């Protein structure tokens, strides 16, 4: 006979364990041992709140903190300041390739830097004795066409008006000057003011800009209403809580010669620095991270790669802020078939992380990810954010040029070991689809990992890793069979986004 | 043949003619307008361009559009002379053009 | 669950889908009439793939 | 609360063994038994010298 | 050549300075491995690309 | 309509109407330049305009 239904939940409590795995059970190798993302899924607990009260609040490093878990890989074919620029708008961050000359390195990190103000340091200005045709070539340089006019032309000089875009726009006459064209009855902010009070004038005023000037006249700084509207646009960026700028992050080798390229990204203001290689475990390596701690202290420094506990605990102990974690797990790299040496990216994150987390250093789990369903479970594992390269190349921010080959829309992406980007090769040249812009794909990714804790039953990551941990959180392997039949199957064709 | 016959006779009462069909790059126009053609009209080059409607799916790794003909009985429901295809994504027309 | 037995007493009420005891237990406690088990093993269905979430069927 | 990155080297002590398996445990067949170059990977360990030195 | 010095970078990534000490700090258990699931082998060598192109 | 040199009929609010009716109408046009009228008619006797500026952080 059977049991009442009003029993049913006392009745759980006769069972030893919670249906399927604890994250311990399920990496506790045994038998079975070495696995990746795809062996394993994440059970589904209790919903009792909707997907669009999830938080995604993530720590890039002991000191920074993200919206979204997302990091944009620092590859030539992946992330320059566009990409960098729009990860960190969407609540992600960017690191910067170093594929490049050191100032062509600290000109991208310039470039991201700038591109949201608050009070804008050393404002471009322009003369009054400046040409139209200067204006204009002024404009497709930087390329913005609002220009405070000061006396001496620099950014420290007598405000005496200021010149716009509508103003220089259906002139014919190239050869008349600022002067002339200019807008002499400025509104302007006096110096000593703080942002928010700044602001407000520049709301009421309704104008493009308000230039703060000392009581001598002279221009200081300077505001710009489309800054209001990108905080506006984009709440969840990730920006300097002071100086309202997004936040950026480069990548740098550990010889001597990136000493000098490090100080010039710093002057560039950038804010956290991964040290890139393959095998970070080095007293190279090590003696880098103890050389910018004590030379820059306000940088958040990422050590790596690593995957094993040893290593981790070794950068740790050198002072890093963060880890990146992977070594063969990416897309285009070959390190495991060519040195014999890696780690299933899984098992990687969670034996690295679970000694890690316990010094409050977060871990990026760095290659092998191609969906939600990864970043959810790297994250399950321990990581705080999570590393994309190829997912993100062929997207329009990345820097690439689209060529067409069998059919298709490509770009080329390219691993930092393979000959040609180093012009014994550790990764190869290849190609990536298209797929448009991240402004679409990363709230898609944030709207998906939303959903996932949801079916979870985690209102934020943070809550994520304290049910796992606990053993609140349960897991189940996959068997091949398992993985054919949790993906499509056992259709003639088949055509998620847009 | 078609484009050249006609033309020889529509030029004579000074009536323009639409080159329609079966072009696919540059020297068709080309070639068009040098049969008689005073314009092309283009379907296939132009469906799958970003001002083209109405959204892209992704099939056979390739980023496509749903292009069909009017005499398909797709588009007739709202005897085919027409079929439903795909064509690839060409981006915007304001550098296709 | 709750507001169909008490409203629709004589419908059969098929609640789903789960994969685990605990999600059982929960829609059984509710009044669940049966159960509907699968998440991720539909043949056109990507769950597990996009949500990290989900059962193999057996 | 956090450990002190300090005490990092020191708290690997607290392990029963080194991350990873050793080669008597990977080849300790078992469950699983008969392996080949494929089925296994080398763990990455310090790096306090140059490639070229290698003999 | 090649093989050559790509076993050598091989070397230095685990930590060992010739194969000599190779051999001892494996049969020591200094030396540590990892089981390749086949996803984990997959996930190892080249994938999720549309083409691809070592030496030379 | 996409273009004009004199635009006809352009599209207009009445004082009474709200921010809220406002942005409404500037995501079905759409555009954010409507001059006020008293009664709310194009013919209307004009009294203002509302542009994006206007209702951008209201
Ligand atoms: N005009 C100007 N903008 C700057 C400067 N440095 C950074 N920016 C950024 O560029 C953006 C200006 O865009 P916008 O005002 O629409 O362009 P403009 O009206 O033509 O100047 C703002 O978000 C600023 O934060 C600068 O020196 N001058
Ligand atoms: N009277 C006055 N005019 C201004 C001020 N700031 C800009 N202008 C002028 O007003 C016109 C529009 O400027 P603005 O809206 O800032 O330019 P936009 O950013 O290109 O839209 C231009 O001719 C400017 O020179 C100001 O504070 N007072
Ligand atoms: N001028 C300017 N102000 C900003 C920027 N980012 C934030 N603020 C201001 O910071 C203050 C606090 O706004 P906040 O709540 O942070 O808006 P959120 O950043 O969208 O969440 C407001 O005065 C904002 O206008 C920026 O890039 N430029
Ligand atoms: N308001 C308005 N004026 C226009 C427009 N197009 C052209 N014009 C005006 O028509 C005049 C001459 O135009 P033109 O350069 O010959 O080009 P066309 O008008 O396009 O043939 C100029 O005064 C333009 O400002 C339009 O769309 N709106
Ligand atoms: N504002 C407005 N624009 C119209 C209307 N009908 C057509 N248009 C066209 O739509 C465009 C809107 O101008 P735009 O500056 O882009 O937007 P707005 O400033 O928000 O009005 C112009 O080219 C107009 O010629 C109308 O009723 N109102
Ligand atoms: N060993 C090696 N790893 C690489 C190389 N290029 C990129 N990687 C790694 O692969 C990751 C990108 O993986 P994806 O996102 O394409 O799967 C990067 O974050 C980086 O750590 C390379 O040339 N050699
Ligand atoms: N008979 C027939 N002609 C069509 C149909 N659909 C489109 N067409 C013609 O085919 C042309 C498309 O040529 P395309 O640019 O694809 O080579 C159109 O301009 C139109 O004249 C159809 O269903 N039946
Ligand atoms: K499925
Ligand atoms: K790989």
């Amino acid at each position: 006979t059977y049991r009442d239904a009003a029993t049913a939940l006392e009745h759980l409590a006769t069972y030893a364990e919670k249906d399927g795995l604890s994250v311990e059970q399920l990496m506790d190798s045994k038998t079975r041992g070495g696995l990746t993302y795809n062996d394993f899924l994440v059970l589904p607990g209790k919903i009792d709140f909707p997907s669009s009260e999830v938080v995604l609040s993530s720590r890039l490093t002991k000191k920074i903190t993200l919206n979204a878990p997302f990091v944009s890989s620092p590859m030539d074919t992946v992330t320059e300041a566009d990409m960098a620029i729009h990860m960190a708008l969407l609540g992600g961050i960017g690191i910067i390739h170093h594929n490049c000359t050191a100032e062509e390195q600290a000109e991208m990190v310039r470039r991201v830097k700038k591109y949201e103000n608050g009070f804008i340091n050393a404002p471009v200005v322009v003369g009054p004795d400046a040409t139209v045709a200067d204006v204009r070539r002024m404009k497709n340089e930087f390329g913005f066409a609002g220009f405070p006019v000061t006396d001496d032309g620099k950014p420290t000089g007598k405000l005496q008006g200021i010149i716009t875009s509508r103003d220089i726009q259906f002139v014919e006459d190239e050869t008349l000057l600022v002067s002339e064209i200019m807008t002499k009855d400025v509104i302007t902010g006096k110096q000593g003011i703080n942002l928010e009070e700044a602001n407000q004038i520049l709301k009421n005023t309704k104008k493009g800009k308000l230039p703060i000037v000392d009581e001598a006249g002279c221009l200081v700084s300077m505001l710009s209403r489309t800054d209001l509207m990108k905080n506006q646009s984009y709440p969840l960026a990730s920006k300097s809580a002071d100086t309202k700028q997004l936040l950026c992050g480069a990548a740098i080798g550990t010889i001597d010669a990136d000493r000098q390229r490090l100080a010039m990204l710093v002057e560039a203001g950038l804010d956290v620095v991964v040290l890139d290689s393959s095998q970070g475990n080095s007293v190279f390596q090590i003696n880098m991270i103890k050389w910018i701690k004590e030379t820059f202290p306000d940088l958040q420094v990422i050590a790596g790669n690593v995957v094993t506990r040893e290593q981790a605990a070794s950068l740790i102990h050198a002072g890093a802020d963060g880890l990146r974690i992977g070594m063969g797990s990416g897309s285009i790299c070959i390190t495991q078939e060519v040195m014999a040496c890696g780690r299933p990216q899984g098992t990687a994150v969670y034996n690295v992380t679970q000694f890690a987390n316990q010094f409050g250093v977060p871990c990026i789990a760095d290659g092998g990810v191609q969906n939600i369903g990864h970043i959810t479970k790297a994250i399950a594992l321990g990581a705080s954010t999570v590393m994309m390269g190829g997912m993100l190349a062929g997207t329009t921010e990345s820097p690439g040029e689209y060529f067409f080959r069998d059919g298709k829309r490509l770009k080329t992406y390219r691993g930092m070991g393979s000959i040609d980007a180093m012009q014994v090769a550790q990764g190869v040249t290849g190609s990536v689809i298209d797929k448009g812009s991240i402004k679409k794909y990363i709230p898609y990714l944030y709207n998906g990992l939303q959903h996932s804790c949801q079916d979870i039953g985690v209102r934020s990551l943070v809550e994520f890793r304290e049910k796992v941990d606990s053993g609140s959180v349960r897991f189940e392997f996959r068997t091949p069979s398992a993985q054919l039949e949790g993906g499509v199957h056992n259709l003639h064709s088949y055509e998620l986004f847009d | 043949t078609a484009v050249y016959n006609v033309t020889q006779f529509a030029n004579q009462f000074g009536v323009p003619c639409i080159a329609d069909g079966g072009v696919q790059n540059i020297g068709h126009i080309t070639k068009a307008i040098a049969l008689g053609a005073s314009t092309v009209m283009m379907g296939g080059m132009l469906a799958g361009t970003t001002e083209s409607p109405g959204e892209y799916f992704f099939r056979d790794g390739k980023r496509l559009k749903t292009y069909r003909g009017m005499g398909s009985i797709d588009a007739m429901q709202k005897v085919a002379q027409g079929v439903t295809g795909s064509v690839i994504d060409k981006g915007s027309i304001k550098k296709y053009i």
